[PDB]
DNA sequence: GGCTTTCGTCAACCCTTTGCTTATCTTCCCT
């Protein structure tokens, strides 16, 4: 069942995001849920405490399931109910917190901003799906919440072999020449 | 009263070395440097794991990277710098409120111990853990403001006193205890041998090719900037029981020996940092010890 | 008429190569623009572009997994837990010599600038990495477009940085087109309300998702013309290149 | 009350052979060192098997790195330089507690028995492994401090009193029960005859294109460090029905019999320390075994 | 009334194994 789960998940802390400093540092929990970005094709996380959930029938936590075949937007666009919508976005939320993430210095003009970097869930998700699925091996693989990473994020507790990120090496200057 | 800790208050890395290079030398000419290759090698070996009886019999295969001294250099030359950077109470992320009243607590720390302590670390060969010990000679060259000195036998286990290290010292807790930066560039020179095996700064990563991973810098051997760093810390002779110098930590905390020295019995960073904001009489060693820990710099979450 | 001053061979170790959340290795072009907007405020001398270029590269780990940092037990109130082993957060390191290469506009002699970037140098800090070594910076400036690529040339040898673009996204054409991601600056999320746990409680701030571009490593004698490799601070809170996109 | 071992308890190395270099040598001409240089042949002979006999009459060719004695010099030499640290109860990665008290449970380890085995090993010729067959004579020459040893005629399978490695075992020990380190210069002069082949360690390969793939040291044939530390801790007597050395394991296993000789049985090391921390009182040749193992290194938890 | 310590809570993977680029060079001319 699909409105079992998310009042599953609103029992609990109940927090849907698109970005967040957890993937920066586990003892973070700021997670930010983005508006704009939300296409058909964006891949969506979400945080309980220690990943907690009940599973369904076929073994999948809300993760699998709103995850696939553009599930979590049919439930934005609300061709499964405007009910629903309202169950979603109340796990849709802004939780915000600055500590133990990086914070520079951004020029504006004529000043800065102190812009706190945190990361995309989209690109984590989409981007371990897709360079995978298109077997782009110029990469590094991390695993992100640690030993267990259950207390981390559902999608660090779900894909427990590491996300793909860029192997951002330069070409090398041969010093015999 | 009561002056709280910011809940997210941090200090910069006073003391930054650079990554060790590993070159091979002759004792008698030791400006033949050659980069120290990482070969790797694959070992045939049993596996005794604590939990194996049942497959102790049959055999264990490992791809390692190892380090030697070619057969025709018997001196292991060690190359870094050390920086040590001044500031060493301007927090970057704390308030101007504790980080303030944790400074002017702090001028009564007597920089030349720390210095001399830093400095003894660098030339005794505290940085070279492994590869220290079976050297039949080790000569530290300590290169300063174009001017150079020269250190044969240092035990490094305890700080004796030596004018060399300590007139070093007093342009480092000049630097310390003041502004600006100075660098030493050091040179060690260890007699290890003929082909002897080199130690240079292993790699904490997931590798499936190799189960020992050594770390290169263009194939040549070389150690972790951190790692020396440690070892440039490695001072604390002032905690609880204290026998032998562990690095300067928050919580006085080696997790290689899985002991914690100055957790739980309020002496670490934290309890004397907050005594010393708080207006409580530090003493003079605790007084050092979080001068050092300023000068290691951290973030401290709380 | 243009003025620059080259830092050549910057080998800097221990770099934070962590550049975002999907990009791991060289340090992106916000790095190196905020490092020229720091000695625009520790030297005074006021940086409009820096063009680096790495001569040197390695990620610390192997070739699919970075090695990660051993932490330190640092934080506040988690004593008991000291004596066992720190929690790692994601921080790869990374080695790099570097080629970097500032506009700059001056008005005295040569010395005092080159003595001005040597004491901020020595007192930098090459994306959170000690700069172990550096040449003597040399002053060198472009009157014409000749003397454009005078400048250009004299950052030998080095593989500089030069836009190319997002067609669609990044995944996609990183792997169609084969150019490198890197951080081109940063996409505003919501303004930040609590100024208590930040470096200034004045300055206003915004949480951010890096956004990318995409680009490639030319050396720069190859680079046909030097203004696309330059990077500075665009006016769309990101960097970019004087020259646009390279083709 | 049971003092688990730590889970990360693991004791470095502290006998350090390099890799022995194979040189020739005449027995007067000893002065006269060539390397032995590793050569490539191919080699055709039947295709054995013991299952796919149907296959037998087809030919089988294989490339063999070989190493040969040349047929001007008679002699094989070996060079290698054995380290000998001390400190061999401080573990680098679990002291404390366990490690500590295996300490004070080991105190007082016949450490003269343990160095003479050792250099016994290093002295009856054991390092050498398979060239040991056809040499007429095995003199080894080990330079200790500046102390030219000379040996003829040891036999291996027993450890004979003699005077001259209990000379060389007095210092050994008295670096193993201590602290310092001592180097032994090793030099084996076999008269295997003129053109004899000699065999050195041959390298684990897993992308073949080649049988037999000899360990070299810029072309000349040597031998891996861990053959001949091998060959030096074979001075295991002390399993259970033992009539041959073997070597030191945590588990006594040896890989070419595919058994383990100490373990199944309660006289496997991690036993033999669970019972040492815990005030079990372990005979004599169970502290060697021990401390044996301490020496050779090795990680014991989990 | 927080506050700091330690113990209990909640989990579960599908992996792949080098290039990225690839270096700053002589015609006229007259002194």
């Amino acid at each position: 069942m699909i409105k079992e789960m998310i009042e599953d998940f609103i029992s609990k802390g109940g927090l849907i995001f698109t970005h967040s400093g957890r993937y920066t540092n586990t003892n973070n929990s700021c997670f930010i849920f983005n508006k704009n970005d939300i296409g058909v094709d964006t891949k969506v996380d979400m945080y309980t405490p220690k990943s907690a959930g009940i599973k369904n029938e076929e073994g999948e936590n809300l993760w699998q399931v709103l995850n696939k075949a553009n599930m979590f937007y049919r439930i934005y666009s609300g061709e499964l109910g405007e009910e629903l919508q309202y169950l979603l976005k109340s796990c849709c939320t802004a939780k915000e917190d600055v500590t133990t993430l990086p914070q520079i210095y951004f020029k504006n003009g004529e000043g800065y901003d102190i812009l706190v970097p945190i990361g995309n869930a989209h690109n984590l998700i989409s981007g371990t799906e897709y360079l995978w699925e298109h077997k782009y091996y110029n990469t590094f693989t991390q695993k992100l919440g640690g030993s267990n990473p259950q207390n981390c994020t559902h999608a660090c507790n779900k894909m427990r072999g590491g996300f793909k990120q860029f192997n951002c090496t330069p070409p090398q200057v041969e010093d015999n020449y | 009263t009561k002056l709280k800790a910011p809940a997210v208050l941090a200090y910069s890395r006073k003391i930054n070395p650079t990554n060790a290079l590993m070159f091979a030398v002759n004792w008698s000419d030791r400006d033949n440097t050659t980069a120290v290759m990482v070969g790797t090698k694959t070992v045939a070996g049993t596996q005794s794991v604590r939990g194996n009886p049942n497959d102790a019999d049959k055999g264990n295969i490992q791809t390692v990277n190892f380090a030697n001294l070619p057969h025709n250099k018997n001196t292991l030359l060690v190359k870094y710098n050390v920086k040590f950077v001044g500031d060493v109470f301007k927090a970057e992320l704390g308030g101007g409120e504790y980080s303030n009243t944790l400074q002017t607590a702090l001028e009564n720390t007597d920089f030349g111990t720390l210095a001399y302590r830093y400095v003894y670390n660098i030339a005794a060969g505290r940085t070279l853990w492994r590869n220290r010990v079976g050297a039949e000679s080790i000569e530290t060259v300590i290169t300063v403001n174009d001017q150079t000195f020269t250190f044969s036998d240092l035990l490094v286990n305890e700080f004796d006193e030596d004018v060399d290290v300590a007139e070093i010292a007093d342009m480092v807790a000049g630097v310390l205890s003041g502004e600006g930066f100075v660098t030493l560039k050091v040179e060690h020179y260890m007699l290890l041998g003929e082909g002897s095996e080199v130690f240079p700064s292993q790699e904490f990563v997931e590798n499936s090719k190799l189960s020992k991973q050594l770390f290169d810098l263009n194939g040549q051997a070389a150690m972790h900037d951190q790692k020396i760093g440690n070892a440039i810390r490695t001072i604390d002779t002032w905690y609880e029981d204290a026998t032998t110098p562990i690095a300067v930590e928050p919580y006085g905390s080696v997790v290689r020996n899985g002991v914690a020295y100055r957790a739980g019995n309020k002496t670490d960073l934290f309890t004397l940092m907050d005594g010393a904001v708080n207006g409580k009489s530090l003493t003079e060693e605790d007084q050092m010890f979080v001068t050092a820990n300023l000068i290691r710099g951290g973030v401290f979450g709380g | 008429m243009r003025k620059f001053i080259i830092v050549k061979n910057v080998k800097v170790d221990g770099i934070n190569a962590k550049s975002s959340d999907i990009t791991v290795g060289m340090p992106p072009a916000t790095t190196f623009c905020g490092l020229g907007e720091t000695m625009s405020i520790k030297t005074g001398i006021v940086v409009k572009a820096v063009s680096y270029g790495s001569v040197k590269f390695e990620v610390r780990g192997s070739r699919f997994n970075t090695s990660v940092t051993k932490f330190a037990w640092q934080d506040r109130g988690n004593g008991g837990k000291a004596n066992n082993n720190s929690p790692i957060q994601p921080k790869p390191l990374a080695d790099g010599v570097f080629t970097l290469c500032f506009e700059v506009e001056w008005e005295d002699c040569a010395e005092v600038l080159v003595d001005k970037v040597t004491n901020f140098i020595n007192t930098a800090r090459i994306a959170g990495g000690t700069i172990a070594s550096f040449n003597k910076p040399f002053v060198k400036v472009a009157k014409d477009a000749e003397e454009l690529a005078s400048v250009k040339n004299a950052m030998m040898p080095c593989y500089v940085v030069v836009d190319c673009g997002v067609e669609v996204n990044i995944f996609e054409d990183a792997v169609n087109r084969k150019l490198q991601p890197m951080v081109n600056g940063y996409k505003k999320l919501e303004k930040i309300v609590d100024n208590k746990h930040m470096r200034d409680k004045f300055t206003p701030a915004y949480l951010a998702t890096p956004t990318y571009t995409m680009i490639g490593y030319k050396m720069v004698s190859n680079v046909d013309n030097f203004d696309q490799a330059l990077w500075q601070y665009g006016e769309n809170t990101k960097v970019k290149t004087i020259g646009g996109i390279y083709n």
